[PDB]
């Protein structure tokens, strides 16, 4: 069922960071487009584009950090311990969630909640 | 390469309708016109395919879709008129009361 | 215009006439058919009268309701008569009159 | 089921199209030359 | 015993009383309507029983055909 | 081209292929039994394999030049 | 817009459509590699499912 | 020749009766002699009679609706599935009309054209059910949609009604264009629009490596249009705004009949055509999104109409779980869920229209209703517990299936979503029971008693809701019949 | 080449429909897009549809749009917005739709590449079809009112709904 791949832990981490950046760029574009423009900005176009691109870059960065650290810690767990399970990975989701989303939200309870949610989500898979 | 060129003509009109929706969040009249551009592109698709397949069903449906497009435009502009008459303006900030 | 009366589900009763003419189906109207016709028409006239009192048009409303009922009752009676002649409905009397004439 | 297409409800065109096979607008062009 | 006619008559009488109560009217306002409702409920219950019997027959015929079509696979 | 009505008032170019495929599918309880007729009909519709082969010829001509 | 602006946008669109013609010819020229790659991926799946059922 | 039209007798009758009513209304509403009488209730009663006569013609002519099936084949297809679907649609329309006379008389909504447009849309949905070709399907869908656009804007001086109509026209025309683009792709790729031809072309192959992308995207776009029609997330946001902004009888009508007709279309198009897995995954993912989003958004609502709109979105999610599994029991359960949701919604909107005489708007307006009208508070509590799926009420039946398919098609994430969203739904439904029974407000709203039509309809639907699980055999048998008749 | 000219004209005219500041100009550019479509239909040999697109889209529908828009006297402030910020989202959406749909036929309808050989000599002519040829008009009229008359009538019902709804929504009798 899974016998179509070539793997490579470093390649896995790089590709995951790249995919995370792409998804974060798409998400940032969507969020920037949903929002209205500040009233002081309705009559001038360029600052709106700058804010859209800034949102794109910031979301690409945070999503790339999550999508990289998740699999990086997943392999660095399954490499040293060298056991394949859903446990290996629950730790990666937790550390990605905690670190990145707590650096972003600046809150420790938010870090714990985000890591827990990512842990359950990666556990189901 | 004839079929691909006619097809891309119609496809560009369809994409222009989509972009016109995307680009006119303050202009609801242009949104209605973008929808009419999409409908025109679909009609073209049916006619081109009818020719390409030597089949008449694409032409029958093109005529009927014409009737539908006319009816849609008449009703759409009637609703636009009563919306404007009630509010005095067409600005999108006056048609956002229903929410949640 | 090419036509084909053939139904998806075959008639379960003796087929007296596959495609009976309009006047033949009308002439096949039975006592029960006229009872259905009259009941539908009378109910429709009554509804027209009763719903017309408040706007003040009970007479014209009566005529309108009666027209709707006349069309619906005639269509229902025709439906039953033609179904009997075609074998789709139980058609004892149709077969008894057919086996004799 | 096994071959729904096989059922007679699903073969309406195969029995109706022969009945209109001589109608102007869908004839083989040689049919007019021989008939 | 508990026939369809009695269940339907009780249901129709209950329907007329429920209607009167939802309109804040006395339960027995217009008793002739209670009689009419009893009759209509009886008729409806008996007809539902007959319709259910007919439905079962039609389903059996349909299920027979489906099983025949399925058994055709192993021919 | 499954309806039969051609755009110039005659039988459609691909109607006979459609009818062959349909008549095959009306009694063959397996769709794979009528695969050849199906791809005949679709080939009539789009001329995919014909044009692919002619493009092969053109490509070989360009290669030998 | 100015009339010259409409003319210039038309010229640019004409160039875009000729570029699309080149793209279509490129896609038409690579049908054979698509077919040969598809030969492999479908046959790999066959050799695969056949081997996975040997046990 | 005349006997061929026996297959279209119900439609012929309803269309001609609609014309008669249009003429009668316009002639006597303009009459100075009768002082321009309001004719909305008169034409309403005559149209209800017309619908009941149409129902008589259709139900008593079951074998005759299949006469001349080869002559009529390129136009429509009438069978047992269509027979029962059309009977149910006519019943829904009759109930909805009977629920409108108090609104006509007390708000003085005098426009009889309201009834005419409802009847014309009923014709359109009748043609939708028997549609057997993409062209006919689209035409019938457009007729129904245009009637709804016009009736959504019927209160033409109200800001809310004009706003509802405008959003409906734009989002509805957009979705219709998307669906029409899908039909064009399918036609171009297969050269066929008839459902039988599409069946023959597409069966046996699905995604056989060399998949026609034209067919696949025609299917995707048609599926997007259908999902807009059934208010599945993420194509749903038109529904709560239009449901609120439209006149309440319009909201009641839009809640039931279009769903019956569009689900008939979805069955006969998808279950019958053959692209397979992707089509069902579409509906699987949209069902999950609908359940979650409907539950949360309903939990956030403070107005009765919005709560009902979001509840309907959640329930279409539950129903579409049945279409996702793609089995006989899936179709049967979809049909059972549609029937029970329709009866429950008719109950709920009968109550809402009854309370609209004292202008109910907020959930808090129902405070102390168990004192001012105890039997109405019980009837409404029964409806809310039925909506929440508490056994042995009829609402349990649909909930039971959700978990039956989740453990049948082997899907435990679906089961978990169902458990959580069922709990959330139970909470926001029992919040209304708390408001009517447990609260002691300082200011009470006294409500006018309802008219006879709504009391009778409410009594019947409430007896059904409490007592269906005692005698559920006819619905089970008839839905099994319909599920089988989709293929044979 | 000719198809490239028509495609370019339609592309610019459509951009001007969706990007003009003034809605009156937008309706006028829409008339140009319909004229170009008529030209394409003439190329396909469908002269009836080419004329009907002129009669219905331009002669009747655009006129209604023009009457309504002109009498509305929309002010540019009520509908103005800067569109530079939408270049990324337009880019992603349009690029996905481009890469996926401008090339949907390519796998199914493979183009025939033009070679440096006269392939016109292999056109086979069948004269039997040319004895009494049918116009687009009579070919369509052979089907509309007989084999597919029900859809014709449903379209009439659609038009009736439009007339009723127009009267009911907007009429204020003097």
């Amino acid at each position: 069922r899974y016998l179509e791949e070539e793997d490579g832990p470093l390649m896995k981490t790089i590709k995951g960071s790249i995919t995370g950046f792409g998804a974060g760029t798409i998400y940032g574009t969507i969020l920037a487009t949903w929002k209205d423009v500040p009233r002081v900005e309705r009559n001038v176009a360029l600052p709106g584009l700058i804010r859209t691109l800034k949102m794109m870059g910031t979301h690409g960065l945070t999503f790339a950090a999550i999508g990289g650290v998740y699999i990086g810690v997943e392999q660095l767990v399954q490499n040293f311990r060298s056991k394949r399970d859903f446990y290996n990975g629950a730790i990666g989701g937790f550390v990605a969630g905690a670190s990145v989303l707590g650096y972003r939200a600046r809150s420790i309870p938010t870090a714990i909640a985000a890591g827990a949610t990512l842990a359950v989500t990666s556990a189901l898979i | 390469m004839d079929l691909i060129k006619y097809f891309t003509f119609s496809m560009i009109i369809f994409i222009l309708g989509i972009w016109g929706i995307l680009l006119n969040r303050r202009n609801i009249l242009i949104m209605l016109m973008s929808i009419e551009l999409m409908l025109l592109a679909v009609n073209l698709n049916f006619l081109v395919f009818s020719v390409s397949l030597d089949d008449m069903m694409g032409q029958v449906f093109a005529l009927l879709v014409l009737t539908v497009a006319a009816a849609e435009s008449a009703i759409g502009l009637a609703i636009f008129v009563i919306t404007f008459r009630v509010r005095g303006t067409i600005a999108v900030e006056f048609i956002n009361s229903i929410q949640g | 215009m090419n036509t084909d009366i053939t139904a998806l589900e075959k008639a379960q009763y003796p087929v007296v006439d596959r495609n009976p003419a309009f006047t033949k189906v009308v002439g096949n109207f039975s006592t029960l058919d006229y009872l259905r016709f009259s009941t539908i028409t009378g109910i429709s006239v009554t509804v027209g009268y009763l719903s017309g009192i408040k706007p003040g048009i009970k007479g014209p409303s009566m005529v309108t309701g009666g027209l709707i009922g006349l069309m619906g009752g005639f269509m229902y009676a025709y439906q039953n008569s033609a179904g009997r002649l075609m074998g789709f409905f139980p058609n004892d009397g149709e077969v008894a009159s057919y086996q004799k004439r | 089921p096994y071959g729904f297409w096989t059922f007679e409800r699903h073969n309406a065109q195969l029995r109706w199209d022969p009945q209109i096979s001589q109608v102007a607008g869908r004839r083989d062009p040689y049919d007019d030359l021989l008939e | 015993p508990i026939s369809a006619t009695m269940v339907g008559a009780l249901l129709g009488l209950g329907t007329q009383m429920y209607s009167n109560a939802l309109r804040k009217l006395p339960y027995m306002r217009h008793p002739w309507e209670h009689v009419v409702g009893m009759g209509l409920g009886a008729v409806f219950a008996n007809q539902l029983v007959k319709w259910d019997v007919k439905l079962k027959e039609d389903l059996d015929v349909m299920l027979a055909k489906a099983r025949a079509a399925n058994e055709r696979r192993y021919f | 081209m499954a309806s039969g009505w051609g755009i110039t008032g005659n039988k459609g170019r691909c109607y006979d292929f459609w009818m062959d495929f349909s008549e095959c599918m009306s009694h063959c309880r397996e769709p794979k039994d009528c695969t050849l007729l199906r791809e005949d009909y679709l080939e009539c519709l789009h001329h995919s394999k014909e044009f692919q082969r002619r493009n092969r010829i053109y490509k070989e001509e360009q290669r030998k030049l | 817009v100015k009339v010259l602006t409409y003319f210039g946008m038309t010229l640019a669109a004409f160039a875009f459509w000729q570029s699309m013609d080149k793209v279509h010819v490129w896609i038409a020229l690579h049908q054979d590699e698509k077919q040969e790659r598809m030969e492999k991926e479908a046959e790999v799946r066959r050799v695969r499912a056949e081997l996975l059922r040997k046990a | 020749m005349f006997n061929l039209f026996l297959a279209v007798f119900p439609e012929i009758f309803i269309i001609n009766a609609t014309f008669i009513l249009l003429i009668h209304g316009v002639v006597f509403s303009t009459s100075k002699k009768y002082d321009y009488p309001p004719l909305a209730s008169n034409v309403g009663w005559l149209g209800l009679l017309s619908v009941l006569i149409t129902l008589l013609l259709l139900a008593a002519g079951a074998p005759l609706l299949t006469i001349a099936h080869l002559f009529w084949n390129n136009l429509f297809r009438r069978d047992n599935f269509t027979y029962f679907c059309q009977i149910f649609l006519l019943l829904s329309t009759a109930g909805t009309i009977s629920m409108c006379f108090d609104f006509f008389d007390q708000e003085r909504f005098d426009a009889f054209e309201f009834i005419v447009l409802i009847l014309l849309s009923t014709c359109g949905m009748l043609f939708m059910i028997s549609a057997y070709d993409l062209i006919a399907m689209y035409l019938a869908i457009e007729l129904q949609s245009l009637c709804f656009y016009v009736i959504a804007a019927s209160k033409r001086k109200s800001e809310f009604s004009t706003e509802a109509g405008l959003k409906y026209l734009i989002l509805g025309a957009f979705s219709s264009g998307i669906l029409l683009f899908g039909c064009s792709m399918i036609y171009g790729s297969t050269g066929a629009t008839h459902f039988d031809q599409l069946a023959k072309i597409l069966t046996g192959y699905e995604i056989t490596g060399a998949r026609s992308s034209g067919i696949f995207m025609g299917i995707l776009f048609i599926a997007v249009g259908f999902l807009f029609k059934i208010t599945a997330v993420p194509f749903h946001m038109w529904a709560p705004d239009i449901y609120e902004g439209s006149p309440t009888p319009v909201t009641a009508f839009l809640s039931i009949a279009p769903k019956i007709s569009i689900f008939a279309n979805i069955l006969r198009v998808f279950i019958y055509g053959s692209y397979g897995a992707t089509l069902q995954q579409i509906f699987f993912f949209c069902s999950i999104a609908s359940m979650i989003l409907g539950a949360l958004a309903a939990m956030a609502q403070t107005k009765v109409k919005r709560l009902l709109a979001y509840s309907s979105i959640g329930h279409v999610g539950y129903i579409c779980i049945g279409f996702s599994c793609g089995t006989i029991e899936g179709i049967q359960s979809l049909l059972i869920g549609i029937f029970i949701y329709a009866l429950m919604t008719m109950d709920a909107f009968a109550i809402v229209l009854a309370l609209r005489q004292t202008r109910v708007k907020y959930i808090a307006d129902l405070g102390a209703l168990a004192k001012t009208n105890p039997i109405l508070a019980i009837t409404f509590s029964i409806t809310m517990f039925s909506y929440a799926g508490i056994p042995p009420l009829a609402g349990f039946c649909s909930k039971f299936y959700l978990f039956f398919a989740a453990l049948g098609c082997g899907a435990y994430f679906l089961a978990l979503v169902g458990v959580v969203t069922s709990v959330i739904g139970c909470f926001y439904y029992i919040r209304l029971v708390k408001r009517m029974f447990f609260d002691t407000p300082r200011t009470w709203i006294l409500y006018e008693p309802m008219d006879r039509n709504k009391s009778l309809l409410l009594a019947m639907t409430s007896f059904f809701i409490t007592l269906f699980l005692l005698y559920p055999s006819p619905l089970f048998s008839v839905t099994h019949q319909m599920a089988l008749s989709l293929y044979l | 080449m000719i198809l490239s000219v028509l495609s370019s004209l339609a592309l610019v005219s459509g951009l001007m429909v969706v990007r003009a500041k003034n809605p009156v100009h937008s309706v006028l550019f829409f008339i140009l897009v319909f004229c170009d479509t008529s030209g394409l239909l003439l190329l396909l040999g469908l002269d009836f549809f080419a004329m009907i697109f002129l009669v219905v889209y331009i002669g009747a529908i655009a006129v209604l749009f023009l009457f309504v828009v002109m009498m509305f006297h929309i002010q540019i402030a009520e509908i103005h917005e800067e569109v530079l910020r939408y270049l990324p989202v337009s880019g992603i959406i349009g690029l996905i739709f481009w890469w996926e749909m401008f090339f949907i036929l390519d796998n199914e309808s493979i183009p025939l590449l033009p070679t440096q050989r006269n392939t016109t000599s292999l056109r086979y002519t069948v004269y039997a079809g040319k004895v009494r040829s049918w116009t687009n008009l009579e070919t369509l009229g052979n089907l509309l009112y007989t084999y597919y008359f029900v859809w014709f009538l449903v379209s009439s019902l659609i038009l009736l709904v439009a007339m009723i709804g127009a009267i009911v929504l907007t009429m204020h009798r003097t």
